[PDB]
């Protein structure tokens, strides 16, 4: 599960949606089936089927692992503030001098 | 009975567009797209209940403006006639046995569920291969035109439609929706 940002709100459950799954021992719909009608045949005269469709759930952290982003979000200048404590400087400064 | 004006079959169907107007979200043209063998008797089924006023013929039907329609759910169809299943005291008159049947002012149940505020006939079908505008399953046959037009319901009928909603004193509870 990919996040975005630092403070991101997370969902304690994930709802997921899958179709129903023959077998021949619960060969009739369950009760807490219902009825779509997405299951195409043709597209230039639209024709669509039903299709039954069960509902499950999710927990983050037993199924699913919380990922994390990549790269950087927000911009910034740099803005290098001026230091004349480092070496690099003080060897810099006695060069140019 | 056969009369003399001619409509197209898309005006039975409320989702297809018809003459004047716009037909956008459906792209058809009338007397060239038609209806298969079961898409006309559902169009005729939709005929007693969501018969909308009109223009001129503004006489719409048992119910005039069409309210909400609200019945009892089940998982079977045999089921479901279970719950809905109210007979009454009695079963008023066919209205679909073939007999127009000019009742009185008070109708019963098979004559209130049937009732055909239009006159209707349905032309032969047309040999070719197209599907029809509604379902679009290809087929041998369609229905391209028919014989509509506007027939007023007497005034001051008595009718309680089962499963009609009404506000205070008859008057349909249609949706506000816009
Ligand atoms: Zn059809």
């Amino acid at each position: 599960l990919q996040k975005r940002w630092h403070n991101e709100p997370l969902p304690q459950i994930l709802p997921c949606v899958m179709d129903w799954i023959p077998g021949y021992d619960g060969e009739h719909a369950p009760d807490d089936a219902e009825i779509h009608y997405d299951l195409p045949v043709s597209f230039q005269p639209p024709r669509h089927l039903p299709r039954f469709v069960i509902r499950r759930e999710l927990v983050v952290g037993e199924d699913v692992q919380v990922s994390r982003e990549t790269g950087t979000s927000v911009w910034r200048p740099k803005g290098t503030r001026a230091d004349y404590n480092n070496s690099e400087y003080k060897k810099v400064r006695a060069e140019r001098l | 009975d056969p009369s003399s004006r001619i409509r197209a079959i898309t005006d039975l169907i409320h989702e297809i567009p018809t003459a004047h107007n716009l037909c956008h979200f459906k792209h058809v043209t009338d007397y060239i797209d038609g209806l298969c063998e079961a898409c006309c008797i559902k169009g005729l089924l939709r005929l007693p209940v969501f018969t909308t006023v009109g223009g001129r013929g503004i006489g719409a039907g048992i119910n005039n403006t069409p309210p909400f329609y609200l019945l009892w759910h089940a998982n079977d169809l045999a089921g479901m006639l279970a719950q809905n299943w109210q007979p009454w005291d009695n079963m008023g008159i066919p209205a679909w046995l073939g007999s127009f049947q000019k009742e009185s002012r008070e109708v019963g149940l098979l004559a209130g569920m049937t009732w055909l505020p239009r006159k209707v006939y349905l032309h032969d079908p047309v040999p070719g291969q197209a599907a029809c505008c509604s379902c679009g399953l290809p087929s041998e046959a369609l229905v391209y035109s028919c014989s509509i037009e506007v027939e007023p319901v007497p005034k001051g009928l008595e009718w309680k439609d089962p499963h009609g909603v009404y506000t205070d004193q008859g008057k349909s509870l249609q949706s506000k929706i816009k």
